[PDB]
């Protein structure tokens, strides 16, 4: 299991021209030094951007839950072997759209089976929207009141509000309790 | 008032079973604020994982890893057995002590009183029984008599009762062994006709 993503996002689609106005190579340099701390925290995508789960062992049989929490379309689920012949697969499973478990189902059937050395890897274009204006607003003032304070103070200095970074960030994040077996 | 302890204590635990929330414990989530509800998308992810991997016999133990701001305080149920118990067996048995039957016969747990129900069931029919019927069938005696002519007179017969066998062979034990006495005389003593 890495996770490490297809494309990073290009910049253009990033509000440094709202961000301006709410407070460009250092305006830009902030938000996704705040997108990526909400992210991290909240595990979520914000941008829809591309990734490769690429895992060794399947969790379950008709199961593994995706980390990235807001899914749509999985590309494929390349089944390589050893050598690297990789031949994808392309029926057995089924995405299921869901904010708290973006799981494959599988059909009825034990999920596809991983060869002795040959990873199984996952494409999936994870988030909520392509652009900023598809974002729930709340996240997205989230990333303001974190990119802000990264803008306005430097090194880690001293300064709690109602609706804060924390107090919206606190409905995003993954809410887990099994610290168990399965 | 003991029947009104007794039907008011059993009701009490009859309730009890049926209105009375207790949880095996309760997931808090304060939250980033003071307070602060979850999501529907998290909610939905909480019973699901609560559900499954938690509840039931088959998952009694696990860790249950607990994040930044959950937590988890299991609760208790502090009085569990015993809502008056001993009260409601003190009335259960005051009830048998205004009836007169002894609490070895109807089965109430108590300190045992008689020993072996040879003379439990004795006193039941000695103390409770016999008087009360020694009454009842002395006014039939009289009533029914003012029906027909002569006098009639209509008595309890304790020769024929079960209960009191161990004081009938203590009694053929005690003439029977007293050999003093004629053979025509000691059937007299216990109610034979001499021959």
């Amino acid at each position: 299991m890495m996770l490490n993503e297809v494309t990073a996002v290009p910049g253009t689609a990033l509000p440094v021209a709202e961000f301006r106005d709410h407070l460009d190579a250092a305006l830009l340099s902030y938000l996704r030094a705040a997108i990526a701390a909400i992210e991290g925290r909240t595990a979520k995508a914000l941008i829809s951007r591309g990734f490769r789960l690429a895992l060794t062992a399947w969790r379950w049989g008709d199961m593994q839950t995706l980390p990235i929490a807001p899914v749509a379309t999985v590309t494929a689920l390349r089944l390589v072997d050893a050598a690297g012949v990789e031949t994808p697969v392309a029926a057995g499973w089924r995405l299921v759209p869901d904010m708290a478990r973006p799981r494959i189902e599988a059909l009825g059937a034990m999920l596809p089976m991983i060869p002795t050395g040959g990873r199984v890897e996952i494409d999936f274009t994870a988030g909520f929207g392509a652009s900023w204006s598809a974002l729930p607003v709340d996240l997205a003032q989230a990333v303001f009141l974190l990119a802000a304070q990264y803008y306005e103070l430097r090194h880690d200095g001293a300064a709690a509000m109602p609706f804060g970074v924390m107090a919206l960030i606190e409905r995003w994040r993954t809410v887990r309790v099994l610290g168990g077996r399965p | 008032v003991a029947l009104d302890v007794h039907n008011a204590a059993s009701a009490w635990s009859k309730a009890l079973l049926d209105n009375a929330a207790r949880p095996s414990g309760a997931i808090i989530y304060k939250g980033a604020d003071g307070q602060g509800v979850l999501a529907p998308e998290q909610y939905e992810r909480l019973i699901f994982e609560m559900e499954t991997h938690h509840q039931g016999a088959r998952n009694a133990g696990r860790p249950m890893l607990l994040e930044g701001g959950l937590d988890w305080k299991p609760m208790g149920f502090s009085p569990s057995d015993m809502e008056f118990h001993e009260t409601k067996a003190a009335a259960a048995r005051e009830i048998a002590l205004a009836f007169g039957v002894p609490p070895m016969l109807i089965g109430i747990p108590g300190d045992a009183t008689y020993a072996n129900y040879a003379e439990a069931n004795r006193a039941f029919y000695r103390l409770t029984v016999l008087p009360l019927l020694t009454r009842v069938s002395a006014a039939l005696a009289w009533w029914l008599s003012g029906y027909l002519g002569a006098q009639i007179e209509l008595k309890p017969d304790l020769d024929q009762v079960p209960a009191l066998a161990v004081e009938r062979d203590q009694l053929w034990a005690r003439i029977g062994a007293a050999g003093f006495l004629s053979n025509s005389e000691k059937r007299v003593l216990l109610g034979l006709p001499p021959t």
